[PDB]
């Protein structure tokens, strides 16, 4: 059960975006293709204002800041 | 007695070079040596997502979303400059020779029973029908791909080099030299007759061609394309990727050697097809599909384990199959 | 008597690593500055082409594996588009001391074996084994696959005394055969230059060049290195070939393959013609072992009756014994 | 009473392959260097066919795949 939400992005990059899911009362970021639906990595989190919180405080302007997001949520976080 | 080698290797006759592009104007191509090359540049796209989309189980929402907002990559391009219409495409080729003999073989009866069957192939007859077929390959121009679809006039120049100097030319029409029959003239006789020659062994054989194919001023021409593994992480944007030199387009090696070699006009299958390339399990990739299937008994295994094991020949044409099978060479054996 | 537990020997005839580059024919006279090889990178898509079991010849799995991927990520050395020779240079000292092991345990059988070859040396120098290697000087062996379908192959060779240039050579590699040993002027000071060598008395310091006027923008066969392909990140490229900086290389040890290239007389036959030089003497790359230890002429065989009960082989066998201590090994057990 | 069948590669790695001997029914597969015999680590089998799926079923080609063989057989098997 994970409701879709938004895409984090206007425009997709490579067919590749961020889709939000709502996973129970966390919620979901997926660095997802858009044509078939492969996830190459995904990122637990709770609140949508801390999500956009960390959005905006990554450095970038747009396509540059999801390019941003997405090499950060695609490399496998540390224990 | 007498079980296959467990190693068999032929090296490859027949061998290009990369082909360089440049751009120049018609009419011009007389005094062609000096043309500048054709650089591959670098435009963004914006496109839609436009692909069979998967409505079997999906939010209604997200195919929505998906949909409606754009695409935004950036591809690798090669266009003409815009005061030049012809696309000039250059290539060395050397025929070496002595086709039967492996490179690599287990056995000791094998080997020379092998070589006996082929000594008895070209004595029977030269490589004359297979040497016709390849110098119908370059007469026409199945080395420009997508640059010779839709194309006004094709020329290709073929040039025979002993030394520095130029031995031998020729001069032909790509497109009044068909693309599916192979017909007869005189000097695609004398062009066969040297590539045969090569493929015995009498002389060495180097040929340069040059193919000519206006297109118009400004537009895309098609050099092969690039694999981008492992960039993923460090570009993204980049999807598309053209194969290049040190400042130049070019087409890769082992794709004018895929066209020149196609020859096969006996695969059992159909004929609507036209000739198709030289392959074990004679196939193509774009059809999808297997021709020259191993339950038939037409498999080039099959083949050579009857006519070199059991003694017993195939048809002619299936023998000019095998001995193009051994010019075109590779790993044979078990894997 | 009985043999050393520990023989070693080291290797005279030691070459060094070839620099390829690449230029114009009529133009190799002053070719002190050519540019060098460089190994670039192209992608392949394969195809389907070894044997199927026959338990997978069916059509589907046939159509399921046409319409799979397998590309692939090589490299390859090409010449630039405007030349169109090769230029191949490497040293080669010439040590001599050829029968002094480096490495000994018993005294006794170090002393029998030094008047053994010493005793073959009075019987007859090295001029036999120098002849030959002079030959493969002379023609083209270590320009292995570059030779295969060249227009005109030249060999220069130089005695390097001081600085200076002291003993010149020049040579035609195709009209000096690669089938058989023949005898010439200039082939003969050379085999003296190497016999003088090969037996202690100077210094040999040769250096080596060959040209091979192949085609514009062909493809030149540096050597293929030893990767792992292994489960990695996505695949990696599976074909790697040796270089140095800025340069496409031949290793060291493929020339001196190609030079130690001289014996005939393993028992098969001589239609084949000359193989390496080597214990339990064995070309690979055809999978067959000549000169196998069933037979009594394999070279531990006749270095155990020759040395320790003093019954001497033929003079070729005699041969065969002595280039394979200038080759050096791992000897004993 | 262990009968020599085949070598599982075309090259030897360093000095050290893997030898197929017939025990019994079952069959054999020794992690031996091959100038003197000295193995390293074996493995039970009972037929070709299951250890031809298992030796494919390595991830690796060639000489990778064997290196991933004999780091497999070489360890100490679990109990």
């Amino acid at each position: 059960s994970m409701k879709f939400i938004k895409y984090l992005s206007t425009a997709h990059l490579n067919y590749m975006n961020i889709a939000v899911y709502e996973n129970g009362s966390k919620i979901k970021a997926r660095v997802e293709n858009v044509v078939n639906g492969k996830s190459v990595g995904a990122r637990d989190f709770d609140s949508t204002e801390q999500l956009e919180s960390w959005f905006y405080g990554l450095p970038g302007s747009g396509l540059g800041r999801i390019e941003n997001a997405m090499n950060e949520i695609s490399r496998r976080e540390n224990p | 007695i007498l079980s296959t080698a467990s190693v068999l290797a032929f090296e490859r006759k027949l061998d290009p070079s990369d082909a360089l592009m440049s751009a120049g104007a018609w009419a011009q191509r007389d005094a062609s040596q000096e043309w500048p090359a054709v650089t591959v540049r670098e435009k963004s796209v914006r496109g839609t997502i436009s692909n069979r989309l998967k409505t079997k189980d999906r939010d209604p929402a997200k195919l929505d979303a998906s949909i409606q907002s754009p695409n935004l990559q950036t591809v690798d391009v090669a266009n003409l400059p815009s005061d030049a219409d012809t696309l000039k495409v250059r290539f060395t080729l050397r025929v070496l020779g002595g086709a039967g003999t492996p490179s690599a073989c287990n056995d000791a009866a094998y080997r020379d029973k092998l070589l006996q069957t082929v000594a008895t192939y070209v004595n029977d007859q030269g490589f004359a029908e297979l040497a016709r077929r390849y110098a119908h390959n370059l007469a026409n121009a199945r080395f420009l791909w997508r640059n010779r679809v839709g194309a006004e006039a094709v020329e290709v120049r073929i040039n025979h080099i002993r030394q520095g100097e130029v031995a031998r030319a020729w001069r032909f029409d790509a497109l009044a030299i068909g693309l599916r029959d192979f017909k007869a003239d005189a000097e695609l006789d004398a062009l066969a007759e040297l590539i045969a020659s090569g493929l015995s062994g009498s002389g060495h054989v180097l040929l340069e061609v040059v193919a000519f194919a206006r297109i118009g001023d400004g537009q895309e021409v098609f050099p092969s394309q690039e694999l981008i593994l492992d960039k993923g992480d460090k570009k993204g944007q980049k999807s598309k990727t053209l194969y290049s030199v040190r400042d130049a387009a070019a087409i890769h090696s082992q794709k004018i050697g895929n066209a020149l070699r196609t020859i096969d006009t006996w695969y059992p299958d159909e004929d609507g097809l036209g000739p198709i390339a030289v392959e074990p399990y004679g196939s193509v990739t774009s059809q999808g599909k297997a021709y020259r299937q191993p339950k038939q008994k037409l498999d080039f295994y099959t083949l050579l384990d009857n006519w070199v094991l059991r003694d017993e020949a195939p048809a002619v044409e299936q023998q000019h199959y095998v001995i193009a099978n051994l010019i075109r060479g590779g790993v044979f054996g078990e894997a």
